[PDB]
RNA sequence: AGCAAACUAAGUACCGUGAGGGAAAGCUGAAAAGAACCCCGGAAGGGGGAGUGCAAAGAGCCUGAAACCGGGUGGUUAUACAGGGUGUGGCUCGAAAGAAGUGAACCCUUCCGAAGGAAAGGGGCGCAAGCCCUUAGUACGAGGAAGGGCGAUCGGGGUCACG
RNA sequence: CGCCGAAGAAGGGGGGAGUGGGUCACUCGGCGUAAGGUUGGGUGGCAAAAGGGGAACAACCCAGACCUGGGUUAAGGCCCCA
RNA sequence: GGGUCUACUGAGAUCCUCUGGUAGGGGGGCGCUGUGAUGGGGUAGAAGGUGGGUCGUGAGAUCCACUGGACCCGUCACA
């Protein structure tokens, strides 16, 4: 289900535990914070073909509401 | 609510797997009960160690019989509507949202019920 | 808002979260209300966290004047689910004090002395 | 394509595709090198291709009986010459290190990390014993899989 | 923990062995050639020569197989013979020693009888342990 | 399964000298966009890398179970049993879905107490083996209640040791 | 006398069956010397009756398993296996 | 099983009592597929599969991660 890439899992120090939101391709921007929902569903394995992206990657903007699930 | 667990635990339950489920594969996988009907069968003879017949005895107490194992009652969702039926209040029931809701409608549908202080727990 | 007594405003309350994150690693940290309060009652306490949405209250609620006695400061933070994790755990936590910022000696300080001010004109 | 712990820019795929192996004698291939240097093992493998020494077997053992040329690899002593199974497996490694150019790694200080033994597509014929009978004569294929790297 | 089995009676010295197997303690045996069997000569060796089926000898005491000849084979069977078939029953029995004598390094310790297999307890017509080796094919 | 028949031909291939009997076999995505191009091999819709496309399980093409076999993860073996449930453990997995920081697990302390049910001492009796009254239905007790102290894993899954 | 009875009912009617090869133990027969033979009377299991002992066991003794837990007991046994 | 209360028809309280099991009879309950409906609903995040929680004596129910890539359940009645 994962390779519609209508989900993004976040990397977090890279340790054995991810995080996962609903990705939105539209709203066009890096900056946008609507084009993301936070969860909180941490999960011990990175699935297979999932898509991965870094906790710096994030927009600025959204790292305070997720720095602290860190 | 001290009374909860303390017939649980050492009234420790039994699986109750179909007699030789051991033995032959194309019963374990069935992973199910059934009642032997037989004659030189074993566990219709009731002979010793050979997980004991299912019998009516083995109930769970009606005061918690089939309780949500927080304690409170579990009643399941469907739709946004199902939610005012909600039954005397929040405080001896919890609710499952449904395992197949959308999330488009789980974001408004989540809202709902701890705004009316409900119990979630597939959050 | 019952045992509350002095609004905070979120800009402000957040900020004790991060410390308490920069509390948990490299400092003593206590989880558990009947831990959490011993440490006022032991004096050891240095700094107080109370989250404003319990249920019911009672329970939170004979901390803050109990604390003041003693002359300890202390805050409210808004969710326990917050907190919770905040204290490293799956699942919330209502009262947490602080043993010892450890490396969190520069920005405790002045959360304790920038929040009097609000409870001095709250009297 | 099991294993995925070593950077994969460090690490050469190749794969093999329907072969004339039996799979019964290919159990050995597998484990007979596994995690050893591609360097002496291409050697090893044609030291057995000239009878220097067999090759083990590990449990397949009927038919092949003790030589006088094994103890590098202890508990084995059956031995049996898997020519026309091991000239794939050379031959599948020649498909190997051509990935393994492509990208820019040394040759020498690489690594097998991960070989596959897998059931080839099966054939159907029939045989044909006495008393006008019919019986099968299945022709058993097989794939094999690398994984190479640093 | 030592016994000394000089002047008791096998079949009853035997018991109070298993006990203490099944305690769970290691134990050891000397001078066991001096215990002793009610009975005369003649049953004594017929009640036991009847399960002979060849003669010879050729190792040091240490296999404990089908039929005892030595004179600390003869204690094993009949204290082996008397323990707990399950699995614990052969691993209790690698606790335990045989002896002929007294070994050096146990002399220096503390030993104890059975009282119920003193001789005395029995009317007589007894044969010792290291008699019946003479006569069961022990050189010694 | 639906008449045998949904398919490149079905009374077709075929078995029978003959009247006759009588099969099997569906799904690429919407658009072939069918992987141009670069390296290996001679080749194989073969390998590798790139690219199309929401997605490639891309020709053997929807989804993809077991019997099977291979690599790995976790336990684990050459004095020794079939197996399973069972007690004690050891080691392992434990993100959510179960408990749980609004207190788990673990220690104490106090209390109530079913039936049932002691012992030392005392005295007496019996050759002895013991009993008799007392100590006493007391201590004890299956179960259940309170407090405290401790402080975060338990419940749970897998294997193995031995009973 | 005793027991069941209007909480749960002498008689009457009605729907639906399987059952017609038994065996053994004890006891009193017959046939036959005999028989884990056959053939009768009475009782008991078993058949369809677990649980404990007899070494294992359809029938021998104790004794009829709603379930978990505690305790006391039966037939038997109490040197070790246990 | 037998001797009190509420409900547009099953749900409660209390008391006594009964508790091996084939041939056989009888009482009640879950699942599969379709029809009618159905406060009703659910869907590009279904179905199914795999593994695993939780409910229920069980019959089974029900849930979480992933895979999948387009249709699917609850209640009653009926076949």
């Amino acid at each position: 289900m994962l390779k519609h890439q209508k989900y993004v899992y976040v990397d977090i120090g890279d340790q054995k535990k991810f995080l996962k939101v609903r990705f939105l391709k539209s709203r066009s921007e890096n900056n946008n914070p609507e084009a993301y929902v936070i969860l909180d569903k941490i999960s011990i394995k990175l699935p297979r073909n999932a898509k991965v992206i870094k906790y710096e990657d994030l927009p600025a903007e959204v790292k305070d509401k997720l720095k602290l699930k860190l | 609510k001290p009374a909860k667990k303390n017939m649980k635990s050492p009234g420790k339950a039994i699986k109750f797997l179909r007699f030789d489920w051991d033995k032959y594969y194309r019963i374990g996988r069935q992973e199910r009960w059934r009642k032997p009907r037989g004659i030189d069968n074993a566990i219709r003879l009731e002979l010793k160690g050979y997980q004991p017949k299912v019998k009516i005895g083995y109930r769970t107490d009606k005061q918690i019989r089939g309780l949500h194992p927080s304690g409170l009652r579990p009643i399941l969702v469907k739709s946004v509507k199902d939610l005012e039926a909600f039954a005397k209040g929040k405080q001896d029931v919890i609710i499952i949202i449904s395992s197949t809701i959308g999330l488009r409608k789980r974001i408004e549908l989540i809202k709902k019920a701890e705004e009316l202080g409900l119990k979630i727990a597939n959050r | 808002p019952s045992y509350v007594k002095f609004e905070v405003p979120q800009e402000l309350a957040d900020k004790v979260l991060e410390a308490v994150k920069k509390a948990k690693d490299s400092g003593k940290i206590k989880k558990g209300t009947n831990e959490t309060t011993k440490a006022v009652e032991r004096s050891q306490a240095k700094l107080v966290v109370i989250a404003e949405d319990v249920q019911p209250e009672e329970i939170v609620a004979h901390l803050p004047l109990l604390c003041e006695e003693k002359k300890i400061p202390y805050v409210y933070v808004p969710s326990k689910k917050s907190l919770g994790e905040a204290c490293g755990l799956q699942v919330a936590a209502a009262s947490v004090a602080l043993m010892d910022p450890g490396e969190a000696k520069d920005l405790v300080d002045e959360i304790v002395k920038r929040v009097n001010e609000i409870k001095g004109k709250s009297s | 394509y099991p294993i995925l712990s070593i950077p994969e820019d460090k690490l050469a795929k190749a794969v093999i595709k329907n072969i004339d192996a039996s799979v019964r004698d290919l159990y050995n291939v597998c484990k007979a090198i596994r995690g050893m240097n591609l360097k002496e093992a291409r050697e090893f493998l044609n030291n057995v291709l000239e009878e220097k020494e067999a090759l083990p077997f590990w449990r397949y053992s009927h038919g092949t009986s003790h030589r006088s040329n094994i103890s590098r690899k202890w508990k084995v002593k059956s031995g049996r010459y898997p020519k026309k199974a091991i000239k794939y497996v050379l031959k599948l490694l020649d498909n190997a290190e051509n990935n393994a150019n492509s990208k820019g790694l040394d040759i020498d200080n690489l690594k097998i990390v991960h070989i596959a033994a897998h059931k080839g597509l099966v054939l159907k014929r029939y045989m044909t014993r006495a008393f006008g009978r019919s019986t099968r004569k299945y022709k058993y294929l097989s794939h094999i899989e690398v994984i190479l790297g640093e | 923990v030592i016994v000394d089995a000089t002047n008791q009676i096998l079949g009853r010295m035997s018991t109070h062995i298993a006990k203490l197997l099944k305690s769970g303690k290691k134990v050891y045996v000397v001078n066991a050639e001096k215990a002793i069997i009610s009975g005369p000569r003649s049953r004594v060796l017929e009640g036991y020569s009847l399960l002979f089926t060849v003669k010879t000898m050729q190792n040091p005491y240490r296999q404990g197989i089908r039929r005892p000849r030595n004179p600390i084979n003869i204690v094993k069977r009949t204290v082996r013979g008397m323990l707990p078939k399950n699995k614990l029953g052969k691993q209790i029995y690698r606790n335990l020693k045989a002896y002929i004598g007294i070994p050096k390094e146990l002399e220096g310790k503390s030993m104890i009888r059975f009282d119920d297999a003193d001789v005395s307890r029995l009317k007589g017509k007894y044969i010792t342990v290291a008699e019946l080796s003479r006569l069961l094919g022990g050189l010694k």
